[PDB]
């Protein structure tokens, strides 16, 4: 199937003590291998996966290497950007990064991308041609403009559909027991009677991955959003994902419910009925 | 492995 | 920028079967600034032995951990997570319930 790599940088900052804490961690799809925290003490880049340890001593070095300029590029965007929106010294502020690259399931490239924010909103985004910007407000369109001079979207493309997309194909191998897996939801129905009038039906999916997933009820074939209660997709913590979807229903009539379940490793969406 | 050529804003 | 409330939900890593050995998760997601703390109790008391999470963030940009630890459910036993954040005035405890 379609895979991702993506990698994800926090920096907060916090005046008068000290530098800004930095993390960064990278993911394959929903398996994450890699992280930096700036408060640890080693100060590497850490493997977070049983599958990337096997990279060498070059490896790590180049990515703490690589990891640091990434959290001193972030530092000095911290203080630009306190002065571009006319903010006192004195408070904490967060910048947030992600990007990546999508690969198909015959290892070539499906697009790109990378996106920035400023206290948790939007500030700057390459577009989906990887050669123009989306500037969120007049701040962002100072940074639009030095990056559409410095041509920093051709570099990021050259990434993005090149050596992104090479590292990924090697993970994926590497990876590949952990990684081009598919784990089909375990599905089941729960049913309690809330009172002499209705009873809920609560319709699980259980270690499944990815964590993609898609979870709806319906009456009589009719679409039930929502008078359906459905909670965020959560992680087990062996690396699999779970989530369930409930509704109410008048007594006695259960049988005109259906929960309809989409995933990547089920051959067929399923039905579940009480 | 990341990005290597990270530019201010 | 409005700070935004983090979401909770406990749960078991396994469906819970009383006496058997399983895991506890507390998963905390949607909130900002990314500052937070997370506590499992067992009957009112913290777990000393807690892990989480390396920070992340989603498409939103809100910011998700999750914490757990080994736990054996039962009957008499009540387990909940408590999440501090400045969002919230106080501490807030959300209490386990096993098919929630």
């Amino acid at each position: 199937g379609s895979h991702s790599m993506r990698y994800f940088f926090t920096s907060v900052s916090r005046p008068g003590r000290g530098e800004p804490r930095f993390i960064a961690v990278g993911y394959v799809d929903d398996t994450q291998f890699v992280r930096f925290d700036s408060d640890a003490a080693s100060q590497r880049m850490e493997p977070r996966a049983p599958w990337i340890e096997q990279e060498g001593p070059e490896y790590w070095d180049q990515e703490t290497r690589n990891v640091k300029a990434q959290s001193q590029t972030d530092r000095v965007d911290l203080g630009t950007l306190r002065g571009y929106y006319n903010q006192s010294e004195a408070g904490s502020h967060t910048i947030q990064i992600m990007y990546g690259c999508d690969v198909g399931s015959d290892g070539r490239f499906l697009r790109g991308y990378r996106q920035d924010a400023y206290d948790g909103k939007d500030y700057i985004a390459l577009n989906e041609d990887l050669r123009s910007w989306t500037a969120a407000d007049m701040a962002a369109q100072i940074t639009k403009r030095k990056w559409e001079a410095a041509h920093e979207a051709e570099q990021l493309r050259a990434y993005l559909d090149g050596t992104c997309v090479e590292w990924l194909r090697r993970y994926l191998e590497n990876g590949k027991e952990t990684l081009q897996r598919t784990d089909p939801p375990k599905t089941h129905m729960t049913h309690h009677p809330i009172s002499d009038h209705e009873a809920t039906l609560r319709c699980w999916a259980l270690g499944f991955y990815p964590a993609e997933i898609t979870l709806t009820w319906q009456r009589d074939g009719e679409d039930q959003t929502q008078d359906t209660e459905l909670v965020e997709t959560r992680p087990a913590g062996d690396g699999t994902f779970q989530k369930w979807a409930a509704v109410v229903v008048p007594s006695g009539e259960e049988q005109r419910y259906t929960c309809h379940v989409q995933h990547e490793g089920l051959p067929k969406p399923l039905t579940l009925r009480w | 492995a990341i990005f290597q050529s990270s530019m201010t804003k | 920028m409005i700070q935004r409330t983090p979401k909770i939900q406990v749960y078991s890593r396994h469906p819970a079967e009383n006496g058997k050995s399983n895991f506890l998760n507390c998963y905390v997601s949607g909130f900002h600034p990314s500052d937070i703390e997370v506590d499992l109790l067992k009957n009112g008391e913290r777990i000393e032995k807690v892990e989480h999470s390396d920070l992340s963030f989603s498409k939103d940009w809100s910011f998700y951990l999750l914490y757990y630890t080994e736990f054996t459910p039962t009957e008499k036993d009540e387990y909940a997570c408590r999440v501090n954040h400045v969002t919230l005035s106080q501490p807030k405890i959300v209490k386990w319930d096993r098919d929630m």
